[PDB]
C-alpha cells in the first residue's frame, strides 16, 4: 500500500477508499494465513458487499 | 495596502516605500560637508563612535572607490558597503571597457540608474542609502554629484547631508590654494553650523585631487584642528 | 477572487475578464457595417480638444494588411501591441504561402493571443476589443469582433464600445441585408448621431474607412466632413 | 538552368533604366530591385523585402524610398554574413521628394556602390563593364537612355527593359 | 540572433559543385585616403568615399573586406554616440580603439576590417591602426592598404616633428598619389579629413583630382506595357 | 481553501478545481448518442450575426470528432492542440490516432495546465466521439478542467445537463442501445427539446452534418 | 489540531485516551484499549496519516 | 517562482488601478509643456531644485533622442532618464542600423509608447511615472508634437501642458495659439505660458527650453560633405532664455 | 515602538521610520543566547563563552562553541545555532579560498568585510531571512590583532571589547571598565576574560585566544593549569 | 495568539525572536517512535522500536546502512528521512570512487547539517521534520552522532529521540558511568541498550517482530538484528 | 519537444524545422566561429563572476545573480523577444549596441501558449 506521503507499507490485507474503515476492521475479524486464493476472492466480495 | 510594502503607487501618487528610505539615511545620525576647491574638493563626515569599546579606526563612512573617486554615505553602513562594492566595480568596468578613467557624475548616473530599478522592480528594495561622490574630473574639475534612493543624481557647488543639512547649507548658500585650506574652511563652517568642537576621533576627512583621492588619518586631522584653533 | 485573472469565482467566472470587458465600455464606439459591395468601418475619437491634431492621429482605425483594417475601442495603447503582431503575422503568411492571408485566420491568431494573456497570472487582459473589416477569396467582405476574453463572433453590422447597445437596436431595425457601402455609410453616420454623447456629430470628433471594390480608404477629415454634410448630420 | 541571369541599371535625365535577360526585376512601391544569381536566393529575398516593405509601409504610412531601400538590402544582406546569400542585387529608382534618379549595387555582404553612371551584375558582367562605360553618356533623354542600355545589354550578351520615370513605368521586351 | 550562419553549410557544398595614411602634426592628425573600389581586378565603382565617421572629430578609413570595415565601423559609431549621449561628454579615440578591438578580438579575425582611427579628444590627438584580430599599435604616422608600402616610403622620407597643418595635408596627400601610380588598386582621386584640437573636422573630398548616341529606334521591340505603382 | 489549485479542502477535494466545472454548467448544452455503429452529436445554439462564417462540432481529424462545453475561447486553443497532435501522431507514427488516445492527451492538456498556481485551467469540457481507424465499433468520451477522461454511451454537458441527463438515462437503455442513424439523432433531438444542430460521424472517416433536422423535430414533436 | 470535524490525535494521546476514560466507564481496560486500538489505528479520521507519514 | 501576479489589474469600475495611479504622479509632477510652430517646435520646463547650491547645468530635463528629435518630462526623473537612455539604443538598433537614417517622430513615440506599456502588464514593475512630451522633425511628415502617457497612449499635439500646471497652461494655450504661428512667436507664448505655472523665480537658471527649427551646422562638430546637414534640437543657454524674457 | 506592526511580517519592507523591523527581530534572537565576550589585547586577543552544560552525554571533547575559522582566525557567535554554524563554513570557505589565491592568510578586515556582504545580503529580498546571530571573531595578521563584531544587520565594526547574549549589559559594563582600567597581555586578558564570565552569569567555562608571542600567530584553547588559573583569578 | 501571526513560513523573525516554523519541525520528532543510541569505547550500538500501521502491516524500517563501517536510525516524518538517508548514503559512495577513502563519521554528520540549515533560511521549503542518529566506528573509533533537524550536529555517548524519549535519556545519564566501560562486550552494550529503550515505553512490550538493533566496531561491520535474532536480547 | 506518443523521439511536426530532415546526428558539422561565438557573452559574464568571487567574495555573484534571476523571471512578455530595460542596466548594457540587438532573429507552435508553458514549464 502506497499513501501519497510518500511511505509504503507490506499489507496482509488491505482495504482503501470509501468504507476502508469498515472494511479493515473486518479484514482483521476474518484475514487468516491459511486462506486459499479462492475464498479470498469471495472475502474479497463479502467485504465490498458491506462498505458499498 | 501592498503599496505600503512593496515599491508601487499609492492613490495618491507616490511611492512609500522609497520615502521611507529617505529616513532610513538618518538612522545612522551622521551629517556630511562636501565643497569644491580651485584644484581639490574635500569633504567632511562626523564619527559619532559613540561607544568606549567600539574601535574608532574602523567607523569610516567614506570610502575610496577608484584612484580619482571617493563617495560618501549616510545611513546604514551594511547597505554603503554594499553600495561602494557596486561603485567599485563599475568604475572598474568602465575603464576595461571604455579605456579611460570613470568621470564622477557618469558613476553616479550608473549608481542612480541601479537605484531606480529597485524603485520599479516590487521584490527589489530601495538601498536606502545617500551617496555622495567627490572626485576632480580632468575635464569638469572638482565636482560633487549626491545620489538618493529615490534614483535622482544632481551635480553640487557645495552640499551637505543628514539631518542637520539645512542648516549647514544656510551656512554655506550665506557665505557663497592647498587643499589644507579648504579642509580647515570645511571644518570651520561645520562647527559653526553645528555649534560642537571637534577632535581627531569625532571627526574624518576625504580630500580628492587631481592625482587621487585620499582619507586623513587621525593625527592629520588634529593638525587641522591646531590650524584652526590659531586663528 | 478578483485579484488575479488565474482565480474561477464560485460561480465560475473570471472577475478579471469581466473588468476588461467592462473598461471597453466606457471607451469610443467603433461600429461596423457590411455592405453587398463593400464593408464600412466608423469610430467616434472620444479623446478630443481643438489642440490635439485631429489630422494625421488615426487612433481607432488601423490597417493590417491590404485589404483588411481593424477599429479599436479600449485601451489604444494595448492595441498598438497586438495590432504590430497582427501585421507581422500577416506577412508570415503572405511570405510563406504568397497569398493574402485570410481575414478568419488573422482573427483567430489574435484572439488566442488575448485568451493566453487571461490565462497567466503575470499578464492582465488586453483590454482592447476590435472590429476586423476584410475580403478574401474564401468568403469576400466578412466583419468580426473580438473581447478580451479572447472569442471572436461573425457579424453583418457590429457596434462596440459605449453605448454598444443603443447602437446594435438602431443597426437591427434599419440593416437590410441588400444595401449598397454607399447606403452603409449613411446608416454607419446615422446609428453614432443618435448614440454619441455629445450634443452634435462634428468631424473632428469623427473617423472613417472603407472596403470596398480592392481599396481600403481611410478618409481625411476634409472628406469626413463632406459626407457628414451630405447626410444632413 | 535559370541561375546567373544579368542585371543592369544605368542613370539618366530624370530617370532611369533596369533591364534584365521567372522575373529578376521586382518592384516595392517606386523602387525596383534586380537580384542576379541563385534561384533560390532570388526568391527568398523578394518575399524578406515584401515582408520588410510591406511593414515599413503601414508603420510609417510612406513609401520606402530607393535610398532608404539601399540601406535595408545592405543591413539584411550582411546578416548571414557567413553563409551569405549567393546573390548581386542592384537598386534602381526615383526619389518621391528630390526626384534625383537613384541606382547602386550590391556584394554577397552588402557593400554599397552607389554609382552615379551604371551598375551591372551576375554572370558575364566583365564584358558589360567596359561596353557600358564606351557607350554611357551623362544625361541622356529616356528614349536615347533606352537604345544605350538595350545596345549594351543585347550586345554583352530574352531581355526586358523598365525605364521609369517620376509617374510613369514603361516596361519594355528586346529580340 | 547576430549573424547566424544560417547557410554556412550549403554555401559549401556549392563551392565544392587601396591606400590610406594617417598623419599627426602639431595641433591635430590628418587621414587621407584614394577613391578607387575594385571588385576583383575590375574597378567596380570609382570616386568612392573611404573616410567613415566614427564621430564629429573621430574618423575612420579601412581596408579588407569592405563590407565588414562598414558593418563594424557604423556599429562602434552608434555605440560612440550612445555613449557621449549617456556620459554627456565629447568621445575619447581611446574609447573607439576599445570597442573596436574588443568587438574584432570577439570574432576571432573572421570580421577582416582592416582600419586606420584617427580623431581629437579633450585629451588631445591620437592615430592608432587596427587588425581584424584584434592587435592594434599607435604611431605618428601609419599607412594602410595595397598601396601602403609606397605611401610609406612617401611618410618615411619626408615627415618630421611638429608638422605643420598645411604640410600634414600635403604629405598625406602626395603619399596618396605615390600609392595612385605605383599600386593598381588605388587611383582615382584623394580625400583627406583634417581634425584640429580647437576647431571642426574639415572633410576635404575630391581634395586633388589629378560621341555614341544611337538614333531612336535602333533597338526592336517585341512589345511594350505600361506598370502601375 | 477556494483560492489556489495547490490546496486541499479539509474535506477532501480541491475547489480551484470544482470551480472550473460551474463554468462548464455555464456554457452552451452540447449531447452525444451512441449507436450501434454510428454517433450523434448536438449542440445548442443574434439577428445581426454572419451564420456562413460560424459548427460548434469541430472534427480533430477525418474520423475524429470534438464537441465542447465552457469558454468557448479555451475550446479554441483546446482543440487546435489536438489537432497537431492527431498529425504529429499520424507523422511520427503511421496510424490514425485512436480515440482513446486523443480524450487521453487531450485531458492531459487539461490536467497538465492544473499543475501550476500561475495558470488558469482551461473551463471547458471536451466530448469526443469517433471511430478507431479500420474499427466499427462507436467511441464516445469525455474529458473535464480536472483531466479526468471517461467513457460513455451517452453524455450531456453543459447548460441543462442534470435535467438532459436524466431524460437519456431513463430513455437509453445499455442493453437496448439504437440500431439505426434515425433512432440515434430522434433519440438526440428528443434529448435536446426538453430543455437545432445535429452532427452524425459514422465508421471510416465518414462525417456528415446534418441538414432539414425539422422532419425529426415534427416527427419527434407530433408523439 | 485542525479546523472542526477534522481534528487529528497522537498516537501518544490515543494510548492516554483509552486507558482513562475506561477508568470511568468501567471496562476490563486491557480487553478494552485491545479493541479500541484496532478501530483507532487501523483507519480512522483521527489518525488520519499519523501511521505513515512518521517513522 | 515561476511567475509573478501582475502588478497592474482592472478594477471593478473597468480602471486600471496603477495606471491612474501613475498618471497623479505626473499631474502632481512639475510643469512642462510644449507648442508646436508653422516652423518649428517648442519644448520648455521649469527646474525645482533641492538647494540653490545645485548645478542647475545638470538638471537637464529636456534631453537628446535623435539630432531632430526632442523630449521632455513631468513626473518622476529617474525614470523618464531610463526611458531616454533606451529610447536613444532603441533609435540605433531599430532603424538607423538597419535603414541608415534616423527614425520620424511618430516610429520613436510608437516604441517608447512600446517600452511603457510593457510595464502595464507586468508582474515584477510598476507603470513608468512620467509623461512625455516628445517633439522632433521629419523630412516628410515635418513638425510635430507627442504626448505619451504612462499607460503608452501617444497623442500628436499643437499645443500641449503636463504637470500641476496642465489644466491652466492648457487653456492659456487654446487661447494663444493658430496654425500661423512663427517660432519665435512660439517661444514668447511658451515663456509667458511657463510664467503663470512657475511658483517663485523666472529666469533664464530657474527655466531650461529647446526647440525644433532651422538648421545648426555649427553644432555639426565637421565641415564638408553638404548632404549631411547639422542636427535641429537645440537646447537655448541660460544666456539666451534671459534676453528673450527681457523683450 | 518595538513591534511595528504590519511592516514586520515581511523583509526588506521599510516602516515608516526607516527601521527594518525583521532585521531588529533578529537582534532579539541574538540577545537570548549564551553571552559570548571578546576581548582586544596588545598582542592578540581573547574569547570566553559561558558554555550551558546542559547533559553528561555530550562528549566533553568535542562540545566545542569557540569555532575556528581559520588557523589564525577565532569566532564566537550568539543567537540560532542553524545560522551561527551556517555563517562559520561560509567563513571558513573564504578564508580557504583567500589563501588559495592569494597564497597568504586572509587578513582578519578584509574576511569581516566577506561576512557582512554575506549576512546584509540577507536584508535585500523577501524570500530570505536575515541570520539571528551576531558574531564575534578576531585574530592576528601583519597589522596586528584584530576583533570585529557583525551583527544580524550586516554592521560590523573594529572593538577593543565585545559581548553577546543575554548576558551582555554587565559584560559590556565590566569590560568597559577593564579597557578604561588598563588601556593588555595575553596572559592578563585570559584571567579577566574569565572573570568577566562569572560575573556576568550550570555553566562551564570555556576560554580560547591568539597572539603573536605567546603563540607565533596561531589561534589555541585554554587548558590544564592555565585553565584553572584563571578559574581561580575569577 | 501571537504565535499564529509570525509563524506563518520560516522566513518571518516573531517580535520576541523566534522562529516558530523551525521550532515545529523539531516538535515533529516527537511524533516518531523512540530510538535509542549508546556506544562504547570500541562499540556503537542502536536500539529502535518499529511501529506498524496497522495489525496486517510490517513494521515500518527503521535502521539504516550507509556502508559496512557506519549507519543509522530515523524518527520524525519519514518523506524527509528518506530524503536525508539515501542523500547520505549517496555520499557514502562517492567518495570511494573518486578518491577510495571512507567517509569519516564526523564528516558524515556534518554534511548533512548544510543540508537542513538551508531549508530554515529560504522561503517555500520546510524544515526537516527527521532526527538522525549516526553511529559507526572508523580509526578514530566510536561515534555517535544525533542530528536534529535545525543543523545542530552532537557528539554523544548516548541518546533517544522520538516519543517519550525523555525516559530513555534520563536511565542512559544514570546509566553513563557503566556501559561506556563495556569495552570489547557487544552482546552486553546492547543489553543495556534494550533496558535503556524500555523505559520509555508505555503499553507495547518488546516483541521480535518490532525491536531493531544495530552495531558497528572494530571486529563488526554494521549489522541489524531483527526478526528471530532479537529474541535473545529481549 | 519529444513526441507525445513516443517519448523517445523529436516531435518532426510541433518542431516547425523543414521535417524531421534537420536530424540530430547532422548538426555536428559547424562553423568554427559558432560554438565560441554564442556563448561569448555568457564566458565573459562568468569569468566577471569568477573575478568577483576572488576579490570580494561569495557574496557579490550571489547579490547580482540573485538580482539578474528576480528581473528575468517576473518579465514575462510573449509578444516581444527584447531584453528588459533593467536587464540592460544589471548588465551595464544600456549605452552598448551589438550586432545581437541590431539582429535579433508559423502555424503551428509559436504561440503564445507555447512560451507560456516553457515559462512555468508545465
Amino acid at each position: 500500500h502506497a499513501e501519497p506521503s510518500g511511505t509504503f507499507y507490506r499489507y496482509n490485507a488491505k482495504a482503501i477508499g470509501s468504507g476502508s474503515e469498515g472494511a479493515q476492521a473486518e479484514l482483521l475479524n476474518e484475514w487468516h494465513s491459511s486462506l486459499t486464493l479462492k475464498e479470498a476472492e469471495l472475502l474479497v466480495l463479502k467485504i465490498l458487499k458491506q462498505v458499498m | 495596502g501592498y503599496d505600503r510594502h512593496i515599491t508601487i503607487f499609492s492613490p495618491e501618487g507616490r511611492l512609500y516605500q522609497v520615502e521611507y528610505a529617505f529616513k532610513a539615511t538618518n538612522q545612522t545620525n551622521i551629517n556630511s560637508l562636501a565643497v569644491r576647491g580651485k584644484d581639490c574638493t574635500v569633504v567632511i563626515s562626523q564619527k559619532k563612535v559613540p561607544d568606549k569599546l567600539l574601535d574608532p579606526t574602523t567607523v569610516s563612512y567614506i570610502f575610496c572607490i577608484s584612484r580619482t573617486i571617493g563617495m560618501v554615505v549616510n545611513g546604514p553602513i551594511p547597505d554603503a558597503r554594499n553600495a561602494a562594492l557596486r561603485a567599485k566595480a563599475e568604475a572598474a568596468e568602465f575603464r576595461y571597457k571604455y579605456g579611460y578613467d570613470m568621470p564622477c557624475d557618469v558613476l553616479a548616473k550608473r549608481m542612480a540608474n541601479l537605484s531606480q530599478i529597485y524603485t520599479q522592480r516590487a521584490y527589489m528594495r530601495p538601498l536606502g542609502v545617500i551617496l555622495t561622490f567627490v572626485s576632480v574630473d580632468e575635464e569638469l574639475g572638482p565636482s560633487i554629484y549626491k545620489t538618493d534612493p529615490a534614483g535622482y543624481y544632481v551635480g553640487y557647488k557645495a552640499t551637505a547631508t543628514g539631518p542637520k543639512q539645512q542648516e549647514i547649507t544656510t551656512n554655506l548658500e550665506n557665505h557663497f590654494e592647498s587643499w589644507e585650506k579648504v579642509v580647515e574652511f570645511a571644518i570651520t563652517h561645520m562647527i559653526d553650523a553645528l555649534g560642537t568642537e571637534f577632535s581627531k576621533n569625532d571627526l574624518e576627512v576625504g580630500v580628492a585631487t587631481k592625482d587621487k583621492f585620499f582619507t586623513l588619518s587621525a593625527e592629520n586631522i588634529e593638525e587641522r584642528l591646531v590650524a584652526i584653533a590659531e586663528q | 477572487y478578483d485579484s488575479r485573472t488565474t482565480i474561477f469565482s464560485p460561480e465560475g467566472r473570471l472577475y478579471q475578464v469581466e473588468y476588461a470587458l467592462e473598461s471597453i465600455s466606457h471607451a469610443g464606439t467603433a461600429i461596423g457595417i457590411m455592405a453587398s459591395d463593400g464593408i464600412v468601418l466608423a469610430a467616434e475619437r472620444k479623446v478630443t480638444s481643438t489642440l490635439l491634431e485631429q489630422d494625421t492621429s488615426t487612433e481607432k482605425l488601423y490597417k493590417l494588411n491590404d485589404k483588411i483594417a481593424v477599429a479599436v475601442a479600449g485601451l489604444t495603447a494595448d492595441a498598438e501591441i497586438l495590432i504590430n503582431t497582427a501585421r507581422i503575422h500577416a506577412q508570415n503568411y503572405l511570405k510563406t504561402y504568397n497569398e493574402d492571408i485570410p481575414v478568419e485566420i488573422l482573427v483567430r491568431r489574435l484572439s488566442d493571443i488575448k485568451q493566453g494573456y487571461t490565462q497567466h497570472g503575470g499578464l492582465r487582459p488586453f483590454g482592447v476589443s476590435f472590429i476586423y473589416a476584410g475580403y478574401d477569396d474564401r468568403y469576400g467582405y466578412q466583419l468580426y469582433t473580438s473581447n478580451p476574453s479572447g472569442n471572436y463572433t461573425g457579424w453583418k453590422a457590429i457596434s462596440v464600445g459605449a453605448n454598444t447597445s443603443a447602437a446594435q437596436t438602431l443597426l437591427q431595425m434599419d440593416y437590410k441585408d441588400d444595401m449598397k457601402v454607399d447606403d452603409a455609410i449613411e446608416l454607419a453616420l446615422k446609428t453614432l448621431s443618435k448614440t454619441t454623447d455629445s450634443s452634435a456629430l462634428t468631424y473632428d470628433r469623427l473617423e472613417f474607412a472603407t472596403i470596398r471594390k480592392v481599396y481600403q480608404k481611410i478618409f481625411k477629415p476634409q472628406e469626413i466632413k463632406d459626407i457628414l454634410v451630405k447626410t444632413g448630420i | 538552368s535559370i541561375n546567373g541571369g544579368i542585371v543592369v541599371a544605368m542613370t539618366g535625365k530624370d530617370c532611369v533604366a533596369i533591364a534584365c535577360d521567372f522575373e529578376k526585376i521586382f518592384h516595392y512601391g517606386h523602387v525596383f530591385l534586380g537580384i542576379t544569381g541563385l534561384a533560390t536566393d532570388v526568391t527568398t529575398l523578394n518575399e524578406m523585402f515584401r515582408y520588410k516593405t510591406n511593414l515599413y509601409k503601414l508603420k510609417e504610412e510612406r513609401a520606402i524610398e530607393p535610398e532608404t531601400f539601399t540601406q535595408l538590402v545592405s543591413s539584411s544582406l550582411y546578416e548571414r554574413r557567413f553563409g551569405p546569400y549567393f546573390v548581386g542585387p542592384v537598386v534602381a529608382g526615383i526619389n518621391s521628394k528630390s526626384g534625383k534618379p537613384f541606382i547602386a549595387g550590391f556584394d554577397l555582404i552588402g557593400c554599397i556602390d552607389e554609382a552615379k553612371d551604371f551598375i551591372v551584375s551576375g554572370t558575364a558582367s566583365d564584358q558589360l563593364f567596359g561596353m557600358c562605360e564606351s557607350l554611357y553618356e551623362p544625361n541622356l533623354e529616356p528614349e536615347d537612355l533606352f537604345e544605350t542600355i538595350s545596345q549594351a545589354l543585347l550586345n554583352a550578351a530574352g531581355a526586358v527593359v523598365y525605364i521609369i520615370k517620376k509617374d510613369e513605368v514603361v516596361k519594355r521586351y528586346l529580340k | 540572433a547576430g549573424l547566424s550562419f544560417d547557410n554556412y553549410q550549403r554555401n559549401n557544398f556549392l563551392a565544392e559543385n587601396t591606400t590610406i595614411v594617417g598623419v599627426k602634426f602639431n595641433n591635430g592628425v590628418v587621414i587621407a585616403a584614394d577613391t578607387r573600389s575594385t571588385q576583383g581586378p575590375i574597378v567596380a565603382d570609382k570616386n568612392c568615399a573611404k573616410l567613415h565617421r566614427i564621430s564629429p572629430k573621430i574618423w575612420c578609413a579601412g581596408a579588407g573586406t569592405a563590407a565588414d570595415t562598414e558593418a563594424v565601423t557604423q556599429l562602434i559609431g552608434s555605440n560612440i554616440e550612445l555613449h557621449s549621449l549617456y556620459t554627456s561628454r565629447e568621445p575619447r579615440v581611446v574609447s573607439a580603439l576599445q570597442m573596436l578591438k574588443q568587438h574584432l578580438f570577439k570574432y576571432q579575425g573572421h570580421i577582416g576590417a582592416y582600419l586606420i582611427v584617427a580623431g581629437v579628444d579633450p585629451t588631445g590627438s591620437h592615430l592608432f591602426s587596427i587588425h581584424a584580430h584584434g592587435s592594434t599599435d599607435v604611431g605618428y604616422y601609419l599607412s594602410l592598404g595595397s598601396g601602403s608600402l609606397a605611401a610609406m616610403a612617401v611618410l618615411e622620407s619626408h615627415w618630421k616633428q611638429d608638422l605643420t597643418k598645411e604640410e600634414a595635408i600635403k604629405l598625406a596627400s602626395d603619399a596618396i598619389q605615390a600609392g595612385i601610380w605605383n599600386d593598381l588598386g588605388s587611383g582615382s582621386n584623394v580625400d583627406v579629413c583634417v581634425m584640429e584640437i580647437g576647431k571642426d573636422a574639415e572633410y576635404l573630398r575630391n581634395y586633388l583630382t589629378p560621341s555614341y548616341k544611337f538614333p531612336r529606334g535602333t533597338t526592336a521591340v517585341l512589345k511594350e506595357s505600361i506598370v502601375n505603382i | 481553501y477556494d483560492r489556489a489549485l495547490s490546496i486541499f479542502s479539509p474535506d477532501g477535494h480541491i475547489f480551484q478545481v470544482e470551480y472550473a466545472l460551474e463554468a462548464v454548467k455555464r456554457g452552451t448544452c452540447a449531447v452525444g448518442v451512441k449507436g450501434k455503429n454510428c454517433v450523434v452529436l448536438g449542440c445548442e445554439r443574434l439577428k445581426l450575426q454572419d451564420t456562413r462564417i460560424t459548427s460548434k462540432v469541430s472534427k480533430i481529424d477525418s474520423h475524429v470528432v470534438l464537441s465542447f462545453s465552457g469558454l468557448n475561447a479555451d475550446s479554441r486553443i483546446l482543440i487546435e492542440k489536438a489537432r497537431v497532435e492527431a498529425q504529429s501522431h499520424r507523422l511520427t507514427l503511421e496510424d490514425p490516432v485512436t480515440v482513446e488516445y486523443l480524450t487521453r492527451y487531450v485531458a492531459g492538456v487539461q490536467q497538465r495546465y492544473t499543475q501550476s498556481g500561475g495558470v488558469r485551467p482551461f473551463g471547458v469540457s471536451t466530448l469526443i466521439a469517433g471511430f478507431d481507424p479500420r474499427d466499427d465499433e462507436p467511441k464516445l468520451y469525455q474529458t473535464e478542467p480536472s483531466g479526468i477522461y471517461s467513457s460513455w454511451s451517452a453524455q450531456t454537458i453543459g447548460r441543462n445537463s442534470k435535467t438532459v441527463r436524466e431524460f437519456l438515462e431513463k430513455n437509453y437503455d445499455r442493453k437496448e442501445p439504437p440500431a439505426t442513424v434515425e433512432e440515434c439523432v430522434k433519440l438526440t433531438v428528443r434529448s435536446l427539446l426538453e430543455v437545432i444542430e445535429i452532427t452524425v460521424v459514422k465508421p471510416d472517416s465518414d462525417i456528415v452534418a446534418l441538414s432539414s433536422e425539422e422532419i425529426n423535430q415534427y416527427v419527434t414533436q407530433i408523439e | 489540531e485542525g479546523p472542526n470535524g477534522f481534528e487529528k490525535l497522537s498516537l501518544s494521546d490515543m494510548g492516554s485516551l483509552v486507558d482513562l476514560c475506561g477508568q470511568w466507564l468501567g471496562f476490563e481496560p486491557s480487553r478494552y484499549s485491545e479493541e479500541c486500538y484496532r478501530l483507532w489505528r487501523c483507519d480512522s479520521a483521527a489518525i488520519g496519516a499519523q501511521s505513515g507519514l512518521y517513522i | 517562482d515561476r511567475y509573478s501576479f501582475s502588478l497592474t489589474t482592472f478594477s471593478p469600475s473597468g480602471k486600471l488601478g496603477q495606471i491612474d495611479y501613475a498618471l497623479t504622479a505626473v499631474k502632481q509632477g512639475v510643469t512642462s509643456l510644449g507648442i508646436k510652430a508653422t516652423n518649428g517646435v517648442v519644448i520648455a520646463t521649469e527646474k525645482k531644485s533641492s538647494s540653490p547650491l545645485a548645478m542647475s547645468e545638470t538638471l537637464s530635463k529636456v534631453s537628446l533622442l535623435t539630432p531632430d528629435i526632442g523630449a521632455v518630462y513631468s513626473g518622476m526623473g529617474p525614470d523618464y532618464r531610463v526611458l531616454v537612455d533606451k529610447s536613444r539604443k532603441v533609435a540605433h538598433t531599430s532603424y538607423k542600423r538597419i535603414y541608415g537614417e534616423y527614425p520620424p517622430t511618430k516610429l520613436l513615440v510608437s516604441e517608447v509608447a512600446k517600452i511603457m506599456q510593457e510595464a502595464t502588464q507586468s508582474g515584477g514593475v510598476r507603470p513608468f511615472g512620467v509623461s512625455l512630451l516628445i517633439a522632433g522633425h521629419d523630412e516628410f511628415n515635418g513638425f510635430s508634437l507627442y504626448q505619451v502617457d504612462p499607460s503608452g497612449s501617444y497623442f500628436p499635439w499643437k499645443a500641449t501642458a503636463i504637470g500641476k500646471g496642465s489644466v491652466a497652461a492648457k487653456t492659456f494655450l487654446e487661447k494663444r495659439w493658430n496654425d500661423e504661428l512663427e517660432l519665435e512667436d512660439a517661444i514668447h507664448i511658451a515663456l509667458l505660458t511657463l510664467k503663470e505655472s512657475v511658483e517663485g523665480e523666472f529666469n533664464g537658471d530657474t527655466i531650461e527650453l529647446a526647440i525644433i527649427g532651422d538648421e545648426n551646422p555649427d553644432l555639426l562638430g565637421y565641415t564638408g560633405i553638404p548632404t549631411d546637414k547639422g542636427p535641429r534640437f537645440r537646447k537655448l543657454t541660460s544666456q539666451e532664455i534671459n534676453d528673450r524674457l527681457e523683450a | 515602538t518595538s513591534i511595528g506592526t504590519g511592516y514586520d511580517l515581511s523583509n526588506s519592507v521599510f516602516s515608516p521610520d526607516g527601521r527594518n523591523f525583521q532585521v531588529e527581530y533578529a537582534v532579539k534572537a541574538v540577545e537570548n543566547g549564551t553571552t559570548s565576550i571578546g576581548i582586544k589585547c596588545n598582542d592578540g586577543v581573547v574569547f570566553a563563552v559561558e558554555k550551558l552544560i546542559t547533559s553528561k552525554l555530550l562528549v566533553p571533547q568535542k562540545n566545542v562553541k569557540i569555532q575556528v575559522v581559520d588557523r589564525h582566525i577565532g569566532c564566537v557567535y550568539s543567537g540560532l545555532i542553524p545560522d551561527g554554524r551556517h555563517l562559520v563554513n561560509r567563513g571558513r570557505e573564504e578564508a580557504a579560498s583567500f589563501k588559495k589565491l592569494y597564497k597568504t592568510p586572509i587578513p582578519i578586515p578584509a574576511f569581516a568585510d566577506r561576512l557582512g556582504q554575506y549576512v546584509q545580503a540577507h536584508t535585500l529580498y523577501n524570500s530570505v531571512r536575515p541570520f539571528g546571530v551576531s558574531t564575534i571573531f578576531g585574530g592576528v595578521d601583519k597589522n596586528g590583532a584584530h576583533l570585529y563584531m557583525l551583527e544580524p544587520s550586516g554592521s560590523y565594526w573594529g572593538y577593543k571589547g565585545a559581548a553577546t547574549g543575554k548576558g551582555r549589559q554587565s559584560a559590556k559594563a565590566e569590560l568597559e571598565k577593564l579597557v578604561d582600567h588598563h588601556p593588555l597581555s595575553a596572559r592578563e586578558a585570559v584571567k579577566q576574560a574569565a572573570k568577566i564570565i562569572y560575573l556576568a552569569h550550570d555553566f562551564e567555562l570555556e576560554i580560547s585566544w591568539c597572539s603573536l608571542s605567546e603563540t607565533n600567530g596561531l589561534h589555541k584553547f585554554v587548558k590544564g593549569d592555565l585553565l584553572q588559573e584563571a578559574i581561580d583569578f575569577a | 495568539m501571537f504565535r499564529n501571526n509570525y509563524d506563518g513560513d520560516t522566513v518571518t523573525f516573531s517580535p520576541t525572536g523566534r522562529l516558530f516554523q523551525v521550532e515545529y519541525a523539531l516538535e515533529a520528532i516527537k511524533q516518531g517512535s523512540v530510538t535509542v543510541g549508546l556506544r562504547s569505547n570500541t562499540h556503537a550500538v542502536l536500539v529502535a522500536l518499529k511501529r506498524n500501521a496497522d495489525e496486517l502491516s510490517s513494521y515500518q524500517k527503521k535502521i539504516i546502512k550507509c556502508d559496512e563501517h557506519m549507519g543509522l536510525s530515523l524518527a520524525g516524518l519519514a518523506p524527509d528521512a528518506r530524503v536525508l538517508s539515501n542523500y547520505l548514503r549517496q555520499q557514502c559512495n562517492y567518495s570511494s570512487l573518486v578518491f577510495n577513502r571512507k567517509l569519516a563519521v564526523e564528516r558524515a554528520g556534518h554534511l548533512l547539517c548544510d543540508k537542513a540549515q538551508k531549508n530554515t533560511q529560504s522561503y517555500g521549503g520546510r524544515p526537516y521534520g527527521v532526527g538522525l542518529l549516526i553511529i559507526g566506528y572508523d580509526k578514530s573509533g566510536a561515534h555517535l552522532l544525533e542530528f536534529q533537524p535545525s543543523g545542530n550536529v552532537t557528539e554523544l555517548y548516548g541518546t533517544a529521540i522520538g516519543a517519550r524519549s525523555q525516559g530513555a535519556k534520563t536511565y542512559l545519564e544514570r546509566t553513563l558511568d557503566t556501559f561506556i566501560k563495556i569495552d570489547g562486550n557487544p552482546d552486553e552494550l546492547i543489553k543495556a541498550g534494550v533496558e535503556a529503550i524500555s523505559q520509555s515505553l508505555r503499553d507495547e512490550s518488546l516483541t521480535v517482530d518490532n525491536l531493531s538493533i544495530a552495531i558497528v566496531g572494530k571486529d563488526t561491520p554494521f549489522t541489524i538484528y531483527d526478526g528471530e535474532a532479537v529474541a535473545k536480547y529481549i | 519537444v519529444l513526441s507525445s506518443a513516443v517519448p523517445s523521439l523529436p516531435d518532426t511536426l510541433r518542431q516547425q524545422e523543414g521535417g524531421a530532415v534537420p536530424l540530430s546526428t547532422q548538426l555536428n558539422d559547424r562553423h568554427p566561429l559558432e560554438s565560441t561565438l554564442k556563448n561569448w557573452e555568457t564566458t565573459q559574464r562568468q569569468r566577471q563572476m569568477e573575478q568577483y568571487r576572488q576579490i570580494f567574495g561569495i557574496a557579490e555573484p550571489m547579490k547580482r545573480t540573485m538580482e539578474m534571476e528576480i528581473v528575468n523571471r517576473t518579465d514575462f512578455n510573449p509578444l516581444s523577444t527584447n531584453g528588459s530595460i533593467h536587464r540592460d542596466i544589471l548588465l551595464n548594457k544600456e549605452c552598448s549596441i551589438d550586432w545581437e540587438d541590431v539582429y535579433p532573429g508559423t502555424m503551428v507552435g509559436d504561440d503564445v501558449h507555447s512560451k507560456i508553458e516553457k515559462q512555468l514549464g508545465i
